[PDB]
């Protein structure tokens, strides 16, 4: 659906608004970046409008060798490039009578 | 993580077309799940969602392979979610997982979206 998408970009971003707030919300985000070799929801450049996110930290989630710290002033080398929207979507929408019928 | 604590019970050995009913008790900070799902893990096969059941409005959610077999129910008053079992077929053989989910993401039957697992119980189902 097209509702599955939107809804999840939706909610995927305002997870990012709530990344710093909430460490259980951070956990679920980290395994899906992690999981699913991505960063943000459209690029990683999207972390760069959350607060406690200064310009040049992600979400170690974020890194291709993820180690403790690694998404603190990152280069862009050693980051997953490709955003968790369209890639995450796109395997929901592959499964969702397996995910979301009632 | 350790807010919150489930224990699943109910499982054991059944013979097919038998029923169970899995029960999941929870405890400490339980104020803030959304929703209440069950999940397995059958010999050889990744964990998937069975039946989840959404706090904010009762609705309930089930795989296809178990649709109108398997009910989820919450008694609100035991802080107690049911799986009830029927019908049980040797694919239904597998460890199940009571898990819940805070707010975020509206995906019920998705582990991604839960935060918090049960240790699992046994359920075989012998041909
Ligand atoms: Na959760």
């Amino acid at each position: 659906r097209d509702k599955v998408m939107s809804e999840f970009n939706n909610n995927f971003r305002q997870q990012m608004e709530n990344y710093p707030k909430n460490s259980h919300t951070a956990s679920i985000l980290d395994r899906m970046q992690a999981d699913f070799k991505c960063c943000g929801a459209a690029s990683y450049t999207d972390w760069e409008k959350i607060p406690s996110m200064s310009k040049n930290r992600v979400p170690d989630s974020c890194c291709i060798s993820v180690t403790v710290g690694c998404g603190i002033n990152f280069n862009e080398k050693a980051i997953h490039k490709e955003g968790c929207v369209e890639k995450i979507g796109g395997w929901l929408r592959k499964n969702v009578e397996n995910l979301y019928f009632q | 993580s350790s807010q919150v604590q489930l224990v699943e019970s109910g499982g054991g050995s059944v013979q097919a077309g038998g029923s169970l009913r899995l029960s999941c008790a929870a405890s400490g900070s339980i104020s803030s799940i959304t929703y209440l799902g069950w999940f397995r893990q059958a010999p050889g096969k990744e964990r998937e969602g069975v039946a989840a059941l959404m706090t904010t409005d009762g609705s309930t959610y089930y795989a296809n392979s178990v649709k109108g077999r398997f009910t989820v129910s919450l008694d609100n008053a035991k802080n107690t979610v049911y799986l009830q079992m029927n019908s049980l077929k040797p694919e239904d053989t597998a460890l199940y997982y009571c898990a819940a989910a805070e707010n975020g993401f509206k995906i019920p039957l998705w582990e991604y979206i839960y935060t918090y697992w049960g240790q699992g119980t046994q359920v075989t189902v012998s041909a």
